[PDB]
């Protein structure tokens, strides 16, 4: 998250950090994701695509720094990884960028809900805030561009919803941007998500709740002059969820 | 001037 400010986990406490193991045991931070219910994060699938095995990963809720532990927080196992079937990598953006990992602790146990740990909510279908809504997005991303590492605190930033004719002109992102997608940026394109936020939440409040409408997914740079973050869009991707979460 | 998302410009 470039700008914006450090937080922690209270703020959002659905929130999730996805991390991966290697051979020689250590362990790298991957992506955020976002609890859903007790037993499902949903995340970005472009996050898992080159190492699609669920033995590879960790997820942890109730955490507000990278690696060191937070008190009250949740590991977890991937006990399912589901990648969407029509995915597709191009040559900038990536296509039906979702994913889900059902979580289970060593225990055999879903999250438990506490003041650390708390589940967001779906959209209703197809329904979307306004151009021009201010919304919230977090993640451990880079803070610049050029930074090697991320932060060791939790972020948060606010950006603004873009109408699709605007995000879809060439002075934009031109064809790339979707129906099922949606752009957000800060108009002094000063505040953005970055490499390491991927798979995290965009959270508007749409009538009074607060409400998952988008998954980070792409975009050129970071907070970069006509170039908006893009993000999964949400509300147009329930008939997927809720079907590969019924089980 | 390759484009990858995240990074930088190309
Ligand atoms: N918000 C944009 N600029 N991003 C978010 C996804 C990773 C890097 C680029």
């Amino acid at each position: 998250i470039i700008g914006g400010e450090f937080t922690t986990i209270e703020n959002q406490p659905w929130f999730a950090a996805i991390y991966r193991r290697h051979r020689g045991g250590s362990v790298t931070y991957v992506c955020g994701g976002s609890l859903i219910s007790p037993c499902w994060v949903i995340s970005a699938t472009h996050c898992f695509i080159d190492y699609p095995k669920k033995e590879d990963y960790i997820v942890y809720l109730g955490r507000s720094r990278l690696n060191s532990n937070t008190q009250g927080e949740m590991k977890f196992e991937v006990e399912n990884l589901i990648l969407h079937k029509d995915y597709s990598a191009d040559t900038l953006a990536y296509h039906n960028d979702i994913a889900l990992l059902k979580i289970r602790s060593k225990e055999g146990r879903c999250a438990q809900p506490s003041r650390t740990i708390q589940t967001i909510a779906l959209p209703s279908m197809y329904n979307d805030p306004q151009f021009g809504t201010s919304c919230e997005i977090t993640g451990f991303g880079k803070e610049q561009s050029t930074d090697y590492l991320y932060p060791e605190q939790l972020k948060m930033t606010v950006v603004k919803l873009i109408s699709h004719r605007e995000c879809q002109q060439p002075h934009y992102y031109g064809s790339e941007v979707t129906t099922k997608m949606l752009c957000a940026a800060d108009p002094q394109w000063k505040t953005d998500s970055c490499q390491g936020d991927s798979g995290g939440p965009l959270v508007c409040s749409l009538q009074g709740r607060m409400t998952l409408t988008g998954i980070v997914s792409w975009g050129r740079g970071c907070a970069l002059k006509d170039k908006p973050g893009v993000y999964t869009r949400v509300s147009h991707f329930l008939p997927w969820i809720r079907s590969h979460t019924k089980e | 001037c390759p484009a990858y998302s995240x990074y930088l410009d190309c």
